[PDB]
């Protein structure tokens, strides 16, 4: 039940 | 199921379709003939919200009017996908029209940075708000869902896919209604597309796959956001982006008690690994999420006119207030003596 809370960042070409 | 009263829809989905017949008409004059101010025009007054390459609120010194002013710094924005992206936002944003569209007012260029202009919306991001109260009730969430559809299938009948649907790009006006920001993402597309690129928890299985895709990812990320807004946190939720990729792909989702059957069985459909069986990519389109029971008591018109009452009216104290808008640490805005990246962005 544990997961980021705060504002999420977008990611422009690279997933991990 | 419809008595009379499909009459009544099968007329609503012509009228439907001569509105965007109008609306694509505008669209590409706008969109085949696109340095509309310049920074001394403007006062700082705060930082909005900041990301990996800010958004400043500003006040036009001759008029007085307040804005939101993104800045892009030319360096920075590669990158590589930013570049072309920053030259989507900036060409996507002057070209469209709709009612919970954020308007864009001017764009320059300088030395160093890249500048839009839009409209302040003093309301706040619908994440703050979400994250206050924890989560909205259905007829809630159902008021905000029902702006994402038409803005959705406004923009996908222009060829546009949007790509970073989530609680941080919506902003609440000053009636309570959605304006939609950050078109960063967006873009025009015939048919597939392959950039790797969104919000994690917010990203169809076909994106993490590496596979091309189409607006349907936009359909998925819907499903995602009513699932946050209803429950106070998205279906696939883990701290790293891997674990949050796996949950993804998977194919499994889990509900809170509380969700009504009518909720449920939308969101299935909306997060539908299956493409052939994803609501929004089917022979209806649209129309299989406008006529799902829980849409059914959206007057999907009277959304779009801006009559329905909305569930939450944001405070304003006044002009330039930010009191509905978290704090951000301040960094320096400089301009170089020498020009950056001058043919990198010569579209700009
Ligand atoms: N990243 C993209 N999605 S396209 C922009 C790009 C720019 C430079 C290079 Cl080397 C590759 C790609
Ligand atoms: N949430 C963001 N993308 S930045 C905050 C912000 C952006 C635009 C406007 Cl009109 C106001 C505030």
């Amino acid at each position: 039940a544990a997961g980021r809370t705060g504002r999420r960042q977008a990611i422009h070409d690279i997933l991990v | 199921h419809m008595g009379a009263a499909a009459a009544k829809k099968g007329s609503e989905q012509e009228s439907v379709k001569e509105f965007l017949a109008k609306a694509k008409e505008e669209f590409l004059k706008k969109w085949e003939s696109p340095n509309t101010a310049q920074l001394d025009h403007f006062d700082r007054i705060k930082t909005l919200g900041t990301g990996s390459f800010r958004v400043m609120l500003v006040k036009h010194k001759e008029t007085g009017n307040h804005y939101a002013m993104k800045i892009l710094d030319k360096q920075k924005v590669v990158k590589l996908k930013q570049i072309e992206h920053t030259l989507n936002e900036k060409r996507i944003l002057q070209a469209v029209n709709f009612p919970f569209l954020v308007k864009l007012e001017f764009s320059f260029k300088d030395n160093s940075n890249l500048y839009m202009v839009m409209e302040y919306v003093p309301g706040g991001e619908m994440f703050s708000h979400l994250r206050r109260i924890g989560r909205f009730s259905e007829p809630h969430a159902r008021f905000y869902a029902a702006q994402i559809v038409l803005t959705f299938e406004y923009l996908h009948s222009l060829d546009l896919i949007y790509r970073d649907l989530k609680p941080e790009n919506l902003l609440i006006d000053q009636q309570g209604y959605i304006q939609v920001t950050d078109f960063g993402f967006a873009k025009r597309v015939k048919g597939r597309t392959w950039t790797l690129c969104g919000t994690p928890e917010y990203l169809a299985p076909e994106i993490i796959l590496s596979k091309g895709y189409n607006k349907a990812v936009d359909w998925w990320a819907l499903g995602v956001l009513i699932y946050e807004m209803a429950a106070g946190y998205p279906p696939f939720f883990a701290d790293q982006p891997i674990q949050i990729y796996e949950k993804i792909v998977s194919g499994k989702v889990r509900f809170p008690s509380h969700f009504s059957s009518d909720l449920k069985d939308l969101l299935r459909n909306l997060l539908q690994v299956d493409l052939t069986k994803r609501f929004g990519n089917l022979k209806n389109g649209v129309n299989d999420i406008k006529n799902h029971k829980w849409f059914a008591t959206t007057d999907w018109i009277a959304i779009y006119q801006r009559k329905v009452e909305a569930p939450f009216i944001p405070k304003f104290k006044g002009p330039g207030d930010t009191s509905n808008f978290d704090d951000y640490e301040e960094e320096e805005i400089r301009v170089s003596i020498n020009e950056k990246c001058g043919k990198e962005f010569t579209e700009f």
